[PDB]
C-alpha cells in the first residue's frame, strides 16, 4: 500500500500548495499574473493537436487491453472442465477488440485535419486554427475515455457472461444483450467524437 | 522561423515509444516465465510447446523498437515544431498501446500456460486469445506511422 | 556434435544465401534503381558522372559475388560433413 | 463433393446370439452411429453388465502391466495384422487366464520389490556403519545415537532439538554423496545422516521419543570396530547376489513382455471391441415378443448396401433373420453432420471445424470458399521471396509426407503443421502472387516491363531544372510534382513509390480502399449465400421478409460507399485537385454513414438525393418491416378456430445485433490491413537496418563479415516475419472467417460424425 500512500501525499500536497498559492494570488491583489489566457494563447495549439490524437488512440487500446485481458483469464479458468467454451465464447471478446478498432479509425479523421502553421504570433492569426486545435484535442479526449471505459464494461460483462455458460451453456443467447449495449455506449462516444470535429477548419 | 527546444518533444516522443513498449514486454515475459515455471513441475515435455508469450513480447519490443528507429532517423536539427508534436504523439500512443499489449499479453499467457498444463487440449484456443492482445499493440505502430506522415 | 538438424539448417541457409547473393549480384551489375540508397555514396562522386557511380556498382558487386563464393564454400563443407555421417552407418 | 450427405435414420432388427456377430461385422463395417433407444440405464439396467465389469477388469490389469513395461522401458511394437477379429466369447476365459498368469508373475515381482526395500534398508544401515568406521577418530557420557533422515527434515529439525536443550546437541555429520532412491517410496529421495552425542538416559529417551515423533530411523550402533565390518560385508554380499537374483527374473519378466507388448496391444483392441459392442447393445432395445434386438441406427444412404451386406453376413452363419429397414419418420431424429468426406482438403474443414456446424444439409463451409475464404487471401504480407519460403517449404514437406507420417511425430506443433500442409502450400502460393501483384520483394520493389514516371521532363520543362548540386544543397526532398506523366504500371506498383518518401500515404490511402472494396464484396458475398441456405429450407417467409431487408440495408449503406470510392478513383486526374495542391482523397472520410447536412466540397448533381433516399430506404424502413414475423401468420392461425413473447424479442434481438454488425464486422475488416502495413514496414526497417549496413565500400571488410550478417537476416526473417507475423496473419484471417465471413450464411450446431472406427489402433 506503500505506493497508494505516495500517490495520495503527492496529490495532497499539491493540491496544497494550488490552493495556497491561488489564495496568496488573490490576496496579493496579483491577480493579472495569474493569467490562463496567456497560458492557453501562447502554448502552440500543435501540442494539444497532437496529445489529442495519441489520447483518442492509446485509451481506446489500453482499455481494450484491459477487457481482453480481464476476459480471457476468466474463459482460460472456466474452459479446463469444458474445453468447448474455448472457442464458442469468442463472440464476446471481439467486441473489446472492435472497441480497439474504433479509435484508430477515429484517430485517422482527427489527423485528416492537421496543417501546419508558418505563424508565431497569437493576435488575430490563430483564431480559427485555435478553435480547431481546442475541438480536435476535446474530441480526441472524448473518443480515448468513452472507448476505454466502454471496453472495461465489456470485457467485465464477458467474463461475467463467460462463467455463466460454464454450467448452463444455453444462457448465452439471452445473456448476449449486455455487451452489445456496452458496445452501443461506445458506438454512442465515437458518434459524438465525430460530431465535436466535423465542422472545424485548421490552417 | 525555427522556435527553440524544438526537438525536445520529438526526442521524449522516441524515448517514451522506446521505453514503454520495452516495459511492457518486460512485464509480459515475467509473468509468462512465472507461469512457466509454475507449470513445468509436472509436465516436462510442454516447455518449448508454450514459450511463445515470451516471443510475443519479444514482438512488441519490436514493434517498439522500429517505432523509435523511424522517429530518430526522421529527426533533424531544424525542426518546425510541427514534425516535433507528431512524433512526440506517435511514440506516445505507440508506447502505451505496447505497454497495454505486453500487460494483456502476460496475464493471459499465464492463464493459458496453466491451463494447457492442466488440459492439453484449451492450447489452441488459448492462441486466439493472446493473439488479439498483439493486434492492440499493434495498431500503436500503425497508428505512428500515419502521424508519421500527416 | 555434426547433428542432423544442424546440417540441415546449414545447408538449407547456405543455398538461400546463394541464391540471394547471385541475385544481388545480378542486380547490381545491371545496376537498377532501387538500391541506389542501399548503394554507398560520396558527396565527391555527385558532380563527377555515372561513370564512378557505375565503377563503385561494379565494386559492391564483386564483393557480393566473393560472399556469394564463400557462401558455396561452406555449404559445400557442410554437405560433405552430412554425407561423410551418413555414410558412417 | 454438394454439402448435404442426407442422413435418415433405420432400424435394426437382431437375434438372440446373431446380434454379437452382426454387431462385430458393423463394428469392422463402422458406419453407424446407434443412438442410444433406453435413457433410463443407469449402469443398473445396461442388462450386459458383467461383461462391462469383466472389461473394465481386463483393463486394470492390461494398464497396469502396460505401466510396468514402461518402468521396464520395453517397447510396444505390435505393428501387423492388429484388427485380427472381434473377441468371441469362448476365447476371453483364455485370455484372462493368460492375462492372470501374467498377474501372477507380477505379483512375483512386487514380492521381489519388497525384499528389494529390504535390502536397501540394510543398504542405508551399511552406510551408517561406513560413517562409524570415521567416527572413531571423532571419539579420539555423551549418547551417541546415529539416525537416518530425509534431508528435507533436517533444517526444522534443528529448530527442534537445540531449543529444548537440557544436555545440549552436539549435531556432527555428513550426508550421502547421492541422493539414494528409496525404493519404498521409489523416487530418488534426498536423504541424510545426522549423529549426536547429547547425553545418557534421560536425553537418551527423550532423543528417542524425539525420533519417534519424526520418523527418523536410529540405529545403535556398537563400540566394538569389529563387528560392524563383518556384518556390513555380510549385508552387502546379501544385497549384491538378491540383487543380481531379482534382475535376472525382472529380465526373464521382460524378455516374456517383449512378445507381450504385441499379446497386450492385441488384447486391448480384443477388449475395446468388446467393450464397445456391449456398449451399443446397452444402448440397443430388447423385445420380449422375440429374442430379436431393435437398434437405432444412423447410416449413410450410400453406405446402406454394405449395411445390409453386414446382414447377409448374418444370414449366412449366425442366424437367417437379422434384417434393417429404413426409419423413416419426422419427430427428432436430428441427424449428425457426417458430411466432411473428403481428401486432403479435409483440413480446411477442420478449421472450418471448429464451430461444428450441423444443422443437417443446410451446410454450407470451406468448399464454397476454400480459395476466397479468408483462409487463401490469410496472407496480405506477400513479399515475393516470402512466399516462395513458404511454397518450398510446404512443397519438401509434402515431398517428404510420406517418411513423415511414417515416422514417430516431432511435438503437437509439428503435427497441427501436418495437418495444414495443404492449406501452407497453397496460402504460399496466394502470398506469392499478392507478393507480385504488390511489386515488394523483401520491401524491394521490382521494375519489369517499364516503371513510368520521368525526371527530365519534370524538370526541364516544370523549370524545376539546375538542381543537380543546388537540389543537394537547396531542396532536400522538396521535388514531388507530376507535369506530362500518367499512365500505371501494366501489373502492379511502379517501383518509383517504392523508393520514394510519400510511399507511406499512397500506400494507406490504396491499401484502405482496397480493404473497403474487398471486405464489402466478401460481406456481399456471405449473406447472399444465405439466401440460397434458406430457398433449400422452404421458409418463403423468412425469405421474403427476413433477409432481403439485410440485403437492401447492406447495399444502400456499403455498395454506395464502394461506388463512390470507385467514381473518385475514376473521374479525377492528376491536375484536377481543387484549388489545393493535392488534397489526397478528401471525400473518402467526409461522406460518414450519416452526413447530416452542409457538406459543400464534392456536391455533384443528385448525389443529395441519392444520399436521402438510402437513407430513408435503410435506416428508417429496413428494422421497421424486420418486425412482425409469426404474428402475420399467427393473425390467420388466430382466424382458424405460438408464444408471441419471446419469438418477437430474439427477433428483435437478433436484429439489432445484425444492423450494428455491419458497421462493426466492416470497421473489423480492416485488421489484416494493419498487419500488412506492419509487415511492410518490419521488412523495410530490417532491411536498412541489416543489409544497408553489410553492403559498403571497402570491399574486403563489406564481405567478409557478410556471411554472419546475412545469416542473421536470414534468421529475423524466418523468426519475426516468416513465423510470428505469419502466424499472426494465419489466425487473422481465421479471425475474420469466423466473426463475419461465415457467420452470415450458417448458423447453428450440431452433433459430428461417430462412427465405429476401431481409432485404439
Amino acid at each position: 500500500t506503500g505506493l497508494e500512500l505516495l500517490y495520495l501525499g503527492i496529490f495532497v500536497a499539491f493540491w496544497a500548495c494550488m490552493i495556497v498559492v491561488g489564495i496568496c494570488y488573490t490576496i496579493f491583489d496579483l491577480g493579472f499574473r495569474f493569467d490562463v489566457a496567456w497560458f492557453l494563447t501562447e502554448t502552440s495549439p500543435f501540442m494539444w493537436s497532437n496529445l489529442g490524437i495519441g489520447l483518442a488512440i492509446s485509451l481506446s487500446v489500453v482499455g481494450a487491453a484491459w477487457g481482453i485481458y480481464i476476459t480471457g483469464s476468466s474463459i482460460i479458468g472456466g474452459g479446463v472442465k469444458a474445453p468447448r467454451i474455448k472457442t464458442k465464447n469468442l463472440v464476446s471478446i471481439i467486441f473489446c477488440e472492435a472497441v480497439a478498432i474504433y479509435g484508430i479509425i477515429m484517430a485517422i479523421v482527427i489527423s485528416n485535419m492537421a496543417e501546419p502553421f508558418s505563424a508565431t504570433d497569437p493576435k488575430a492569426i490563430g483564431h480559427r486554427n485555435y478553435h480547431a486545435g481546442y475541438s480536435m484535442f476535446g474530441a480526441g479526449l472524448t473518443v480515448g475515455l468513452s472507448n476505454l471505459f466502454c471496453g472495461v464494461c465489456v470485457g467485465i460483462v464477458g467474463s461475467g457472461a463467460a462463467l455463466a455458460d460454464a454450467q448452463n451453456p444455453s444462457l448465452f443467447v439471452k445473456i448476449l444483450i449486455v455487451e452489445i449495449f456496452g458496445s452501443a455506449i461506445g458506438l454512442f462516444g465515437v458518434i459524438v467524437a465525430i460530431l465535436q470535429t466535423s465542422r472545424v477548419k485548421m490552417g | 522561423n525555427n522556435p527553440e527546444y524544438s526537438s525536445f518533444f520529438g526526442v521524449m516522443g522516441a524515448s517514451s515509444a522506446m521505453v514503454f513498449s520495452a516495459m511492457g514486454a518486460a512485464y509480459g515475459t515475467a509473468k509468462s516465465g512465472t507461469g512457466i515455471a509454475a507449470m513445468s513441475v509436472m509436465r516436462p515435455e510442454l516447455i518449448m510447446k508454450s514459450i511463445i508469450p515470451v516471443v510475443m513480447a519479444g514482438i512488441i519490443a519490436i514493434y517498439g523498437l522500429v517505432v523509435a528507429v523511424l522517429i530518430a532517423n526522421s529527426l533533424t536539427d531544424g525542426i518546425t515544431l510541427y514534425r516535433s508534436f507528431l512524433q512526440l504523439g506517435a511514440g506516445l500512443s505507440v508506447g502505451l498501446s505496447g505497454l497495454a499489449a505486453g500487460f494483456a499479453i502476460g496475464i493471459v499467457g499465464d492463464a493459458g500456460v496453466r491451463g494447457t498444463a492442466q488440459q492439453p487440449r484449451l492450447f489452441v484456443g488459448m492462441i486466439l486469445i493472446l493473439i488479439f492482445a498483439e493486434v492492440l499493440g499493434l495498431y500503436g505502430l500503425i497508428v505512428a506511422l500515419i502521424l508519421s506522415t500527416k | 556434435c555434426c547433428g542432423p538438424k544442424l546440417a540441415a539448417c546449414g545447408i538449407v541457409l547456405s543455398a538461400w544465401g546463394v541464391i540471394m547473393l547471385i541475385m544481388l549480384g545480378i542486380f547490381f551489375n545491371v545496376h537498377s534503381a532501387v538500391l541506389i540508397e542501399d548503394v554507398p555514396f560520396t558527396e565527391k562522386d555527385f558532380e563527377n558522372g555515372p561513370q564512378n557511380i557505375y565503377n563503385l556498382y561494379e565494386q559492391v558487386s564483386y564483393n557480393c559475388f566473393i560472399a556469394a563464393g564463400l557462401y558455396l564454400l561452406l555449404g559445400g563443407f557442410s554437405f560433405c560433413q552430412v554425407r561423410l555421417n551418413k555414410r558412417k552407418e | 463433393l454438394f454439402r448435404s450427405e442426407e442422413m435418415t435414420l433405420a432400424q435394426l432388427f437382431l437375434q438372440s446370439e446373431a446380434a454379437y456377430c452382426c454387431v462385430s461385422e458393423l463394428e469392422e463395417l463402422g458406419k453407424v452411429q446407434f443412438r442410444d433407444l433406453n435413457p433410463d440405464v443407469n449402469v443398473f439396467q445396461r442388462k450386459f453388465v458383467n461383461e462391462v465389469r469383466r472389461c473394465e477388469e481386463m483393463d486394470r490389469k492390461l494398464r497396469f502391466v502396460e505401466k510396468e513395461i514402461r518402468k521396464a522401458n520395453i517397447p510396444i511394437m505390435d505393428t501387423g495384422e492388429n484388427p485380427e477379429v472381434p473377441f468371441p466369447r469362448d476365447m476371453i476365459d483364455l485370455e484372462a487366464n493368460f492375462e492372470k498368469i501374467e498377474n501372477e508373475l507380477k505379483e512375483i515381482n512386487t514380492n521381489q520389490e519388497a525384499l528389494k526395500r529390504n535390502f536397501l534398508e540394510l543398504t542405508e544401515l551399511k552406510f551408517i556403519l561406513r560413517k562409524t568406521q570415521q567416527f572413531f577418530d571423532e571419539m579420539a557420557r555423551l549418547g551417541f545415537v546415529a539416525g537416518v533422515i530425509n534431508r528435507e527434515r533436517i533444517p526444522t529439525f534443528e529448530r527442534m532439538l537445540w531449543r529444548v536443550c537440557r544436555g545440549n546437541v552436539f549435531l556432527r555429520q555428513a550426508e550421502i554423496e547421492n541422493p539414494l532412491e528409496d525404493p519404498v517410496t521409489g523416487d530418488y529421495v534426498h536423504k541424510s545422516v545426522f549423529i549426536i552425542f547429547f547425553q545418557g538416559d534421560q536425553l537418551k529417551n527423550r532423543v528417542k521419543k524425539i525420533c519417534e515423533g519424526f520418523r527418523a530411523s536410529l540405529y545403535p550402533c556398537p563400540e566394538t570396530p569389529q563387528e560392524r565390518k563383518e556384518m556390513a560385508s555380510g549385508v552387502n554380499t546379501r544385497i549384491d547376489d538378491l540383487q543380481m537374483v531379482l534382475n535376472q527374473t525382472e529380465d526373464h519378466r521382460q524378455r516374456v513382455l517383449q512378445a507381450a507388448a504385441k499379446n497386450i496391444r492385441v488384447w486391448f483392441i480384443k477388449v475395446r471391441k468388446m467393450k464397445a459392442i456391449y456398449h451399443t447393445l446397452n444402448l440397443c432395445n430388447i423385445d420380449v415378443t422375440q429374442k430379436c434386438l431393435i437398434a437405432e441406427v444412423w447410416c449413410p444412404v450410400t453406405d446402406l448396401d454394405s449395411i445390409q451386406f453386414a446382414l447377409r453376413r448374418g444370414t449366412e452363419h449366425s442366424g437367417s433373420t437379422v434384417p434393417s429397414i429404413l426409419n423413416r419418420m419426422q419427430t427428432n431424429q436430428t441427424p449428425p453432420t457426417y458430411n466432411k468426406t473428403n481428401k486432403f482438403t479435409h483440413g480446411f474443414q477442420n478449421i472450418v471445424d471448429a464451430y461444428g456446424i450441423g444443422t443437417y444439409r443446410e451446410i454450407n463451409p470451406a468448399p464454397y470458399t476454400v480459395i476466397t475464404f479468408p483462409f487463401l487471401f490469410a496472407v496480405m504480407f506477400g513479399d515475393f521471396g516470402h512466399g516462395i519460403l513458404m511454397t518450398l517449404f510446404a512443397v519438401w514437406m509434402v515431398l517428404r509426407e510420406s517418411r513423415i507420417l511414417s515416422q514417430k511425430n516431432e511435438n503437437e506443433m509439428f503435427s497441427m503443421v501436418f495437418s495444414g500442409r495443404y492449406i501452407i502450400l497453397l496460402m504460399g502460393l496466394f502470398s506469392i502472387y499478392t507478393g507480385l501483384i504488390y511489386n515488394d520483394c523483401f520491401s524491394k520493389s521490382l521494375n519489369i516491363f517499364g516503371s513510368s514516371w520521368s525526371v527530365r521532363p519534370m524538370f526541364t520543362i516544370g523549370n524545376w531544372t539546375e538542381e543537380t548540386l543546388l537540389g543537394s544543397s537547396v531542396l532536400q526532398l522538396n521535388p514531388a510534382i507530376p507535369g506530362v506523366f500518367g499512365g500505371p504500371y501494366p501489373f502492379g506498383i511502379d517501383p518509383i513509390w517504392n523508393i520514394a518518401t510519400n510511399k507511406l500515404t499512397f500506400l494507406n490511402s490504396f491499401k484502405m480502399k482496397m480493404s473497403v472494396i474487398l471486405g464489402i464484396i466478401h460481406m456481399l458475398f456471405g449473406v447472399s449465400l444465405s439466401l440460397f441456405n434458406h430457398i433449400y429450407f422452404k421458409k418463403p417467409l423468412n425469405i421474403y421478409f427476413g433477409f432481403i431487408p439485410e440485403i437492401i440495408f447492406m447495399s444502400s449503406l456499403f455498395g454506395y460507399l464502394v461506388i463512390l470510392i470507385f467514381y473518385k478513383w475514376t473521374a479525377y486526374d492528376a491536375h484536377s485537385s481543387r484549388n489545393a495542391p493535392s488534397l489526397l482523397i478528401h471525400f473518402i472520410n467526409m461522406f460518414l454513414f450519416s452526413y447530416p447536412e452542409s457538406g459543400n466540397a464534392m456536391l455533384y448533381s443528385g448525389q443529395k438525393g441519392i444520399q436521402c433516399f438510402l437513407i430513408v430506404v435503410a435506416m428508417l424502413c429496413v428494422p421497421w418491416m424486420l418486425l412482425f414475423k409469426p404474428l402475420i401468420l399467427r393473425h390467420q392461425y388466430l382466424r382458424k378456430k405460438f408464444d408471441f413473447g419471446d419469438t418477437m424479442v430474439h427477433q428483435a434481438i437478433h436484429t439489432i445485433e445484425y444492423c450494428l454488425g455491419c458497421i462493426s464486422n466492416t470497421a473489423s475488416y480492416l485488421r489484416l490491413w494493419a498487419l500488412s502495413l506492419a509487415h511492410a514496414q518490419l521488412s523495410e526497417v530490417l532491411w536498412t537496418m541489416v543489409i544497408h549496413i553489410g553492403l559498403h565500400v571497402r570491399s574486403l571488410a563489406g564481405g567478409l563479415g557478410l556471411f554472419f550478417i546475412f545469416a542473421a537476416f536470414a534468421t529475423l526473417t524466418v523468426a519475426i516475419l516468416l513465423i510470428m507475423e505469419g502466424l499472426s496473419a494465419f489466425l487473422h484471417a481465421l479471425r475474420l472467417h469466423w466473426v463475419e465471413f461465415q457467420n452470415k450464411f450458417y448458423t447453428g450446431t450440431g452433433f459430428k460424425f461417430l462412427p465405429f472406427s476401431f481409432e485404439h489402433i
